[PDB]
């Protein structure tokens, strides 16, 4: 259907995309729950630009006809009229990326990007290709653009009364394919169930208790109901992720964060819808329930097991989330959340 | 020999509801979601099991027990 309200629009996430993790979230039983992806980044991910994983930390550009990517200039991102300190903080974030598979790449956008940028009033007209904005980081450089044979633009600037243009150049892919924001997850809240053949891989053998007592053992007690407890010990355990969080995952040669089986698994099968749609990877990596450096934004994105979705201040997303619980999803949450007093629990918390 | 932080976040998972402890009818409905259905009786039993203290649920520290084997 695409976008069914409010939520799924102000969420930035194509429409297609989101088709498929509205999809994912039915399909695997469980809520999928997003922080909101920059407007500017919405097209790019849709005619297919590829996303940023974590071997990036080089910042976007909001502003001139390179809003959404990530310029190897940091005086072309949204790092601007900084400190001199600062665009060389931000100049080697860039370097440890161009040495590590990150490509430099000269900026091209496609037509209909350039109709989002002006519509967008980000680029204010142009002379037949020569821009113009009320950026102030309009009044250090000078914008053109030259169309190709191909009816993608290259843009190219220069600086202020200060004599040749040349390409703007934008970190891209190990395969040069230039890259945008990605999708960040906030959280996965899997349904219990989803857990059941894990516990019983570890405990039984992959049998039911009643099957596998049968089967090893012969012809109150006290046997199975320990076998039980420890199916039931064994299912959180593989729910909550507990032995894979402890070490990073990598995908191929990207790292891809710390993430539970079953993250790994929704992230794939994202992923493939957003394949199947004609983008790219758009999920990079795992949950905030594991990112060190929590970050907190106050909006949150919410895609329930049902379909539903919608958008929560942290307020909303406690009793959500408790609700959810009710229901079977099982949630933990990100270890520091606690000790700075902004845990979504509201139990003892504590032994 | 998971870590305190680790036994919790396992521990919330069968306190579905608000309350730092375990009830029979959580237990139910995680054996149920677990592929194992069982009666009223196997419930209690599994509840009696782990409860040390005979208050008729399992707290924090009588998980953390035999969560061991
Ligand atoms: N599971 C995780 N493990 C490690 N780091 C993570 C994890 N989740 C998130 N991060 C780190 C940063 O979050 C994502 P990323 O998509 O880089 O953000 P960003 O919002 O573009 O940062 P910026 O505005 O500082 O550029
Ligand atoms: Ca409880
Ligand atoms: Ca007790
Ligand atoms: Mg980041
Ligand atoms: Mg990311
Ligand atoms: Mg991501």
């Amino acid at each position: 259907a695409g976008y069914a309200n409010a939520a799924d629009r102000e969420s930035g996430i194509p429409a297609a995309v989101l088709d498929g993790i509205k999809a994912v979230a039915k399909e695997k039983n469980a809520t999928l729950m997003f922080r909101l992806v920059n407007p500017h980044s919405t097209s790019l991910i849709a005619e297919g630009v590829a996303t940023k994983g974590l071997g990036v930390h080089a910042k976007s550009s909001d502003w001139g006809l390179q809003a959404g990517y990530i310029p190897v200039n940091p005086n072309l991102s949204k790092l601007f009229g900084r400190a001199p300190e600062v665009i060389a903080r931000a100049d080697n974030d860039v370097n440890s990326s161009l040495a590590h598979g990150h490509t430099a790449v000269d900026l091209t956008l496609s037509k209909e990007r350039l109709d989002y940028l002006r519509q967008a009033g980000l680029v204010t007209g142009m002379a037949d290709g020569v821009v113009a904005s009320n950026h102030a980081g309009y009044e250090q450089f000078e914008f053109r653009v030259k169309e190709t044979s191909d009816g993608r633009y290259a843009v190219q600037y220069r600086r202020k009364g200060g004599d040749d243009f040349e390409a703007v150049k934008v970190i891209g892919n190990a395969a040069g394919i230039p890259l945008t924001a990605d999708i960040d997850m906030f959280a996965i809240m899997p349904h219990l169930s989803n857990f059941r053949d894990s516990a019983r891989s570890s405990v039984t053998s992959g049998d039911s208790v009643t099957d596998y007592l049968a089967r090893t053992r012969r012809a109150l007690d006290r046997e199975r109901i320990d076998l039980l407890w420890k199916i039931a010990r064994a299912g959180a355990r593989s729910a909550v992720g507990t032995e894979a969080r402890r070490q990073f995952r990598y995908d191929g040669d990207m790292n891809i964060g710390v993430i539970t089986d079953f993250e790994l698994e929704v992230r794939n099968a994202l992923n493939r819808r957003a394949h199947a749609v004609g983008a790219q990877d758009v999920v990079q990596h795992g949950t905030e329930q594991n990112n060190p450096f929590p970050e907190a934004d106050e909006k949150i994105f919410v895609v329930s097991a049902t379909g539903e979705s919608q958008m929560l201040t942290r307020g909303q997303l406690k009793e959500y989330i408790g609700q959810q619980r009710g229901e079977g999803y099982v949630f933990y949450e990100n270890r520091a959340y606690g000790v700075a007093g902004k845990s979504l629990f509201d139990d003892g918390l504590g032994a | 020999t998971d870590s305190e932080e680790e036994i919790r976040e396992a521990f919330r998972v069968f306190d579905k509801d608000g309350n730092g402890y375990i009830s029979a009818a959580e237990l139910r409905h995680v054996m149920t979601n677990l592929g194992e259905k069982l009666t009223d009786e196997e419930v209690d039993e599994m509840i009696r099991e782990a409860d040390i203290d005979g208050d008729g649920q399992v707290n924090y520290e009588e998980f953390v027990q035999m969560m061991t084997a």
